[PDB]
Order: C-alpha cells, then structure tokens, then sequence
C-alpha cells in the first residue's frame, strides 16, 4: 500500500504522542466520551462491586 | 552462507517489507483470511461462573504475496518459519471472552511457503462467556459457543471465510469443529453433540 | 578484564536468532531433552490435570557460537539471555490450561564448542485420563508430550537424554507415589508427505495414590453407619428406639454426604467404588427403615412372627454389610497385593 | 591443543603431476583447517582456509579437502611456480602448525662429486685443524657422511651442510667439517671421508695422509 | 514377502519376518488431519490387522504393495 505506508509516514513526521493537541496555549480538547455495554458480567454484593464488559 | 539467512534478508530488508500494511494491491481489496479451530481439549464448563474454559489451535491462513520467493533460486526452500512479529498478521481476536484475555495465548511461528501462503496453528486456552440454561438440569444442554472477529480491522479490510478442504479434486468448506478421532479425550461431565461453525 | 565483553560483542554482532543454527540448511538441528521432575504440585481427577514442577534441560550446538579459547584468555564458557539466541520451540502438547511453551527465559550456558545447555523451570498443566473406577487405590499413568510446534523432522531433530526422566532432585509428595517412569521418543508419518516424520518425545509416570487419607475419611464413617443399620435390628420394638435410631442414621449419613461431594469427585466418566459403596449404604439404611416400618405394623397386628423375622432380617443385614464391604474392598486391596 | 603431523616432509615432483599433502590432527580439527604457502625469502600467502575456500585470487591449482583429524591439500597440474613450502594449521582450539611439506622439484639421479681437503699449514700456523669433505652436485639429497681418522671413526667435532636445489640443475652440494687442535691433528696421519649415496651399493671413499 | 514398513525412518521396504505374509497400510485421522492428512502406518503381518472404528485397513499378499498413498507399487 504506497499510498497509505506514505501518508502513514507524512502524519508521524515530528509527531509526540506525550502532548496533548491544543494548538494555542489557552485551548481544549474536546472529548465525547460513549458507552457501550457488552455483558453485565455480574454483580457482588459481598465487595459491593459491579463487573462489566465495556 | 546458509540459504535461510539469505532468503529472509531478501525478504524483509531488500524488499522493505512492512508489517503495518495490508497484504492488498489496492486499499479497496480485502484480504481473505481463513479460519479453522481444533478443539483439543474442553476444560471446563461453570456454571456458577458462566464460563466455558477450552483449548483450542486457531487454523489462520493467508496470502501476502510480498512474501513469495522461487526456491530453486534459494537451494530449493520451500517453507520458512518465522516469528509473528515479523509479519502482517489479521489481529483476529475472542469477541465473546469473559476476562478481558482477547488475544492468542502462545505466539507461535508462522509457515510462510514460497507461494505466498502464510499459515498459522496458534494455540490458546480461551475463557468465553456461555449463558447456561438450567431449566432440565442435570438433563441438560448447553449452546455455547466461541465467536472470532478483528478489532483492528473491519470487513471492508479483512474477509473472514471457512477454510475449504478437498477430496476427489472436489473443494467443500469445513463447517465444523474439528476433533481428533483418536486422541481426543472426553471431558469428564459433557459430551460434544454439534459443533458447526458459521460465518 | 575486558575479554569476556569482546567475546560476547563478537559472537553476536551479526547473529540471527531467526534462523535455524546449522551450517547448511538440509541439515538437521539435534536437540537433546531431558526432563527432570521437581516436584508432582497437584492431581486433579474433576477437571483431569496434573500440574507438575519441572526443570526442561535442552542441549544443543549452535554452529555459529563457537569461539577459540587462546583468543580470550582460556575462557572456555560463558552465561547468555536466552532471549538472544535460536531456541527450540517445544511445546507440551498435551496442555490443559497451562503455559504450552516456556516463559521463564533463563540464561544458558554456552560454551566454546558452541554447545549451548538451556534448562529452563516450568510449570506443566498436562491433561491426563484419569481413571475412577478402582478410587482410591488407583494408579494413574499419566504423560507430557513433548515436541517442536512448527518445525518438523527433517529440520529439528530431538532426541531423549536417558530412558527415564530425572528423578534425582524429586521431592517427595504427600498423595502419589511415582512407581515408574519411561520416556519414549514416537516418530509418526502422515498421508501429505512421505519423507518428513513427525518427533515427539513422550515421557510418562505411573503414580501410586496413598489411599490412607481416604480410607480414615471417608471409609470408617460408611462402615459405621452400616454397622448402626445392621444393629437397628437387634434393637427391640418395644423399646421405641427403632424409628429414632434409622432415622438418625439417615440423617447423620446425609450430613456425611456434604463431606462425601467434597472428597469425591464429580466425574461422570465412570462410578467410583467409594461412591458406589455410598449408594449401597444408603440404599440399605433405606430399606432398613422400610423393613422396620413392615416390621412395626406387623406386631401392632403376630408378634412371634415379627420377631422371628427381626432375628432373621438382623444375619441378612450383618451378612449384607460384610459382604458388600469386603466385595468392594478386597478386590481393590488384592489387586494392589 | 591439537598437535598436527604433515606428510610427507620432503615430495619430489615433476612439472605437471598432481600432487597431495596430508595433514593429520591427534584431535578433531572440524573442518577449521588452513593451507599457506611459503617461499624462500618470501611472506607466506594463504591457500586455502575452512578446509575447501580459495583464498580470492589464488590458481584453481590448488583445492582442499578432508574431515575429522585427516585433512589433504590437492594441486592438480604441478607449475613450476608451486614449488615451495606447504604449512597447514588449524585455528579451533589454539593455533598450531605442521611442521611444513617442502613440495620440490623431480631431479635425475646423479653421483656425488666427493673430495677432501686437508688443513692447510696457513691454517696449522694458527693452530686450528678443521679438516674439509665437500660432495658436489648429488642427487637425491639422502646422504651420509663419516669422518675416520687412522682407520677410527670419528664424531666429536663433526658439523655439516648443505645446500637448496640450485636453480639450474637441482641437484644439491654439501660441505661437512671436522674441527681439530694442532696436537690432536698431528696425533694422526690418514684421514678418510666416507660417502653413502643411494645412486651406489658401496660408499665413495675419498683419503689423503702425511 | 518384501513390504513398506514405517518403523524405520524413512519408510522403507523390508522383508517380513518368517511366517507373516500380509502387507498391510493402516490410516486413520489425527489432531492434525486438517493440514497433514492421514496418519500412515506401513507394515508385515501374519493376519490383517483388527480395525478400530475410525481405522482404514488394507492388506494385500503382492511384494511391496502397500506404497505410501504418495508412492505408487
Ligand atoms: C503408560 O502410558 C504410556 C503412554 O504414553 C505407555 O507408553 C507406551 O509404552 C510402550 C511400552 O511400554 C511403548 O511401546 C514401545 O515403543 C517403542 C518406540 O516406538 C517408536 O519408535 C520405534 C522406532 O524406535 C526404534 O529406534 C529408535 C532409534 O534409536 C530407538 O531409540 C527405539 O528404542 C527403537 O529401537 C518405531 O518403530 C515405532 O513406530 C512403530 O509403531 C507405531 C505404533 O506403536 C506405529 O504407528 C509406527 O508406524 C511404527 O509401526 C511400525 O512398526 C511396527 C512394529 O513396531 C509394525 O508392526 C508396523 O507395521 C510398522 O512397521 C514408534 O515410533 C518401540 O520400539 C517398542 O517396540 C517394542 O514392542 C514392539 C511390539 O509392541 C516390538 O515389535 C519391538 O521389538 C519392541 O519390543 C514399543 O512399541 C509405547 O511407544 C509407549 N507409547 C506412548 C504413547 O508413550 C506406557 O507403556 C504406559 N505404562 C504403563 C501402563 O505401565
Ligand atoms: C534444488 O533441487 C533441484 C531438483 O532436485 C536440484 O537439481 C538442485 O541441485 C537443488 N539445489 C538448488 C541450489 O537449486
Ligand atoms: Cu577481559
């Protein structure tokens, strides 16, 4: 795959996976956050503790 | 100087070979990749827990024509054997687990043969979730199942298939569990009734 | 003071661990394996696992990692990752829910010949046939089969250090007594390839149970409620006694049944002998307790009768109890004699 | 360390032959076996190492084979640049050498030409009494040579020499001595230098008295 | 009689003991039937050999002919 293997190493060129992606020094990121439930895999009411697969 | 050594530096350092891309001529093709499971051993079944706990060797199999060579030009090797960090692999996973263990538990070598064909017997034990159904108990049967897919990649990137076998130059697909006829030892409590496999 | 940094700088500047380590590559890399058994940690006949502590050594030559002694100063052997160099995949076939491959990469020993002698520790989950029937005097024969995962015959050649597993550094175990040990190496040819065999090494242990912690826990118990429930039938009907004495039988048997669950185990594969012992003995406090109520009825009718086949009914019970006692262990104990 | 033995020491050869050395380890070499070549005067020049590999440049003359402790060094068509010393060594555990096969060139036989020489009274001045015996131009160089004096052999004071092939006939030239005081010499009066050759049945016999 | 037998490495025809008169080929499949096919055994036998119920059994009275299914007699 040329084009993607290109690309793919245009992007990373002088990227830092360490700093967050606020372009001026004042700006957040947004981020939605979405939750999916899989399985309830079970609750424990001895340890009072909820398992699931997210 | 020993053939291998010469034929994997073709292949990996002369070539470039990058193991971040798909095995694909065009980012539109899909990559078929075929799939059998050997079930050597059923460990368990829990019910309490709801966990079916089984050994199984995942059959992988899939062309990565970048990984072709004519042997007579490398002393007649036609199969080679490397570690799968070297090469492309689809990142197939256990969808349905119970404990967070989606991934292949020991990292075999995969066959490479100089067709291109790669071809790969991971072994794992696997925990998957299987809802027990307790009405006729002990009288009972269980449904449960294994399902496979990749994380990584969707289906417009990787075709998950069943792998063909062939008899009187006649191909079928193996839609089903394979067992050992002779070497498989029961479980103790259950018995194998079905074991179909479906896309 | 230097030289050893040198050698190893050396010997893997250009070393390829993906490669097989033999000269040519239609040659064949001989491994020499050897088991050593540490310790048998656990035997479990519900889910048909013996988990075993192991020392798995392997000897091989590498070709590549020799090296002339006068060149660094007599040294003849040197200690090296194992993560650097070629290994043998071998793999325990058999696995349950263990590791099938080593994870503790250890250091090997190299030396200049390049002989290279890895002993790696594991521990071994194999799956085993366990056989119930003859529970608790049992012999199981257990095995781990050993092999190369993806290499075949022709490429990876191993062979078994002695005939039998190493035993030397054994310790002793509480519950098993290995009675013998063999390892055999099988080579098997299959329909796609005429020239290449298939090696496994497949070594084996005949473990012996000590039966004696069964026998004080779970055996005297059956042997006293059955002696409770011959003599209920000595015991007088106008004591009152009777139905009190079958009924605390029943009861102290059925408590002793949540024991009994608990040390036997739940294979349905076959019938233990203890547990069929457990089924005669409540069948039998069961029609003890049916008889006596016949019995009762019969004298509140008659009563010559009724104690005349109290009298009787007391040998029968006896007579049953020894003989299905002795029927179920002598033949066990015979066959261990 | 692993002790080597060539053979043989010395091979007489024609321009043309084939011709083969062996070399003989009292251990297992495994193949980590090396040929050199050394001339006269000259440095030694690799032939072959790891017991079959040219060394780059080398004539397709030469070729090696061999395994375990017996190894052989092969020229198939004996040039007359070849003539020369022959080492091999290993390189495995230590490094030892043979003691060497000085290939050399085939000669037709012929006498040696015997004479003696007395101590000349420039030399009795001094006192010293070195009587002389030179053989000329003797092929092969097997040979021996005695000193007697009034008919008794004589070894104490015995040296000897002799020379390469010379580069026009190959044949050889040897020169043997015999030191003596004044006293010891004028002690006796026959002197007689005996010459065993393989080219007659009887030795050549050369004296001088007074 | 001559016959393919598999005890020795490679396969390899080999005249059967005195009295045993049978080649015989027995296949059945294994864990790894899938990519390998067919377990071969290759023999010499007195008496056709019994067969398990995946077993495959053949046996013939011909000098080597029980080839492996890869060979031909
Ligand atoms: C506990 O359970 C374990 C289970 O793990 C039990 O283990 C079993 O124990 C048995 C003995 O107690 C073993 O049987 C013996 O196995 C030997 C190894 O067999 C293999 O190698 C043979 C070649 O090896 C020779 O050469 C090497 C080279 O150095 C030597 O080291 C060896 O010692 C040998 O000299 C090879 O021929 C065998 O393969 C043949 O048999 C298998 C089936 O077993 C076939 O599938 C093969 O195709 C092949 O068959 C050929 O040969 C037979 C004749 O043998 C012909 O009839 C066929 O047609 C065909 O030509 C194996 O790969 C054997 O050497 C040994 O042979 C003895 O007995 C036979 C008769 O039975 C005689 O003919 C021989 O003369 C000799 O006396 C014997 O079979 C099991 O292997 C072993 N099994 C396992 C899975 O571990 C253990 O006993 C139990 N213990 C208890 C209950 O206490
Ligand atoms: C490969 O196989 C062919 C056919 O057997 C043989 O002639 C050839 O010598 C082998 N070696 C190489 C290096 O091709
Ligand atoms: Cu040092």
């Amino acid at each position: 795959s040329e084009a993607e293997g290109r690309l793919r190493e245009k992007l990373f060129s002088g990227y830092d996976s360490s700093v967050r992606p606020a372009r001026e020094v004042g700006d957040r990121v947004r981020v939605s956050v979405g939750l999916i439930l899989a399985q309830l895999i079970s609750l424990n009411e001895k340890d009072e503790e909820m398992s699931t697969k997210v | 100087l020993n053939e291998e050594e010469r034929l994997i530096r073709h292949l990996f350092q002369e070539k470039g070979y990058n193991k971040e891309l798909r095995p694909v001529a065009h980012k539109e093709e899909s990559v078929d990749v075929a799939l059998a499971l050997t079930l050597s051993n059923l460990i368990s079944l829990k019910e309490v827990e709801e966990t079916l706990t089984t050994n199984v060797w995942i059959e992988h199999g899939w062309t990565d024509n970048r990984l072709k060579w004519n042997a007579e030009e490398f002393g007649n090797i036609s199969v080679l054997r490397l570690p799968p960090d070297m090469v492309w692999l689809p990142e197939i996973v256990l969808e349905n687990n119970n404990d967070g263990s989606f991934q292949i538990s020991y990292s075999c070598n995969v066959l490479v043969y100089h067709y291109g064909f790669v071809y790969w017997l991971p072994p794992a034990i696997f925990r998957s979730s299987c809802p027990i159904s307790v009405t006729y108990f002990p009288f009972d049967w269980q449904n449960c199942s294994l399902k496979f897919s990749s994380l990584k990649y969707t289906a417009k990137e990787i075709t998950l298939s069943l792998k063909q076998d062939a008899k009187e130059n006649r191909t079928y697909p193996v839609e089903w569990i394979i067992i050992d006829p002779e070497g498989f030892t029961e479980n103790g409590e259950w018995e194998i009734v079905h074991r179909p496999a479906r896309v | 003071s230097e030289h050893e940094t040198r050698l190893v700088a050396k010997l893997f500047k250009d070393y390829s661990s993906v490669v097989r380590p033999v000269e040519d590559h239609r040659q064949v890399v001989e491994v020499t394996v050897g088991l050593q058994l540490i310790q048998l940690i656990n035997v479990d006949e519900v889910n048909q696992i013996v988990t075993t502590n192991v020392r798995l050594k392997q000897q091989w030559v590498d070709y590549n990692l020799k090296w002339n002694p006068d060149d660094y100063g007599g040294v003849k052997k040197i200690h090296i990752p194992s993560e650097k160099i070629w290994r043998p995949d071998l793999v325990l076939y058999n696995n349950a829910d263990g590791d099938f491959a080593i994870v503790k990469f250890t250091k090997v020993l190299l030396q200049y010949t390049g002989h290279i002698t890895w002993t790696p520790p594991a521990i071994f989950k194999s799956y085993c046939e366990i056989i119930v029937t003859h529970f608790p005097f049992d012999e199981q024969n257990c095995s781990m089969k050993l092999g190369t995962w993806t290499y075949d015959g022709s490429v990876v050649a191993i062979n078994p250090e002695s005939d039998q597993p190493d035993l030397s550094n054994f310790m002793e175990s509480g519950e098993w007594v290995i009675k013998e040990s063999r390892g055999w190496k099988h080579s098997v040819t299959y329909s796609c390839c005429p020239d290449t065999p298939y090696l496994d090494i497949t070594y084996h242990f005949v473990m012996q149970r000590l039966p004696l912690y069964f026998i004080v826990n779970v055996i005297i118990p059956c042997l006293l409620f059955s002696f409770l429930t011959g003599l209920v039938f000595y015991l007088p009907t106008d004591s009152g006694e009777k139905m009190t004495l079958s009924i605390s039988v029943l009861l102290s048997l059925t408590v002793f049944l949540l024991v009994i669950v608990e040390l036997i185990p739940s294979t349905s594969s076959a019938v233990p002998l203890i547990g069929k012992y457990m089924l005669f003995t409540m069948v039998f406090v069961i029609a003890s307790i049916i008889i006596t109520v016949i019995v009762i009825n019969t004298h509140h009718r008659w009563k010559y009768v009724a104690m005349v086949m109290d009298h009787i009914l007391l040998g029968v019970f006896m007579l049953v109890c020894i003989i299905g006692t002795l029927a179920v262990f002598a033949g066990r104990l015979i066959e261990l004699n | 360390d692993i002790v080597i033995t060539q053979s043989p020491s010395l091979l007489s050869a024609s321009v043309g032959d084939r011709v083969t050395l062996t070399c003989k380890g009292s251990q297992n070499i495994d193949n980590y076996l090396a040929w050199y070549q050394q001339k006269l005067g000259e440095a030694p020049k690799l032939l072959i190492y790891k017991t079959n590999s040219l060394q780059t440049g080398i004539p397709s003359r030469f070729s090696g084979s061999g395994s375990g402790t017996d190894y052989t060094l092969t020229i198939s068509s004996l040039h007359s640049e070849d003539l020369a010393t022959y080492y091999c060594y290993q390189y495995i555990n230590g490094y030892t050498f043979g003691t060497g096969t000085k290939l050399e060139l085939k000669r037709a036989d012929a006498a040696p030409t015997v004479s003696i020489f007395p101590p000349s009274t420039e030399q009795l001045a001094t006192g010293g009494a070195s009587v002389v015996c030179l053989m000329n131009n003797f092929y092969p160089r097997d040979i021996s040579v005695k000193w007697k004096i009034d008919g008794t052999e004589r070894r104490d004071g015995v040296l000897d020499s002799v020379t390469d092939q010379d580069s026009k006939d190959s044949t050889y030239s040897m020169s043997s001595t015999l030191s003596l005081t004044k006293a010891d010499y004028e002690s006796h009066n026959l002197y007689t230098c005996e010459v065993v050759h393989k080219t007659s049945s009887s030795p050549v016999v050369k004296s001088f008295n007074r | 009689i001559v016959c393919h037998t598999t005890a020795t490495s490679p396969i390899s025809a080999v005249t059967c003991p005195p009295g045993e008169n049978l080649c015989y080929r027995k296949m059945w499949c294994d864990a790894f039937c899938s990519s390998r096919g067919k377990v071969v055994e290759l023999g010499c036998a007195a008496t056709c050999p019994s067969k398990k119920p995946y077993e495959e059994v053949t046996c013939c009275s011909t000098d080597k002919c029980n080839p492996h299914p890869k060979q031909r007699p």
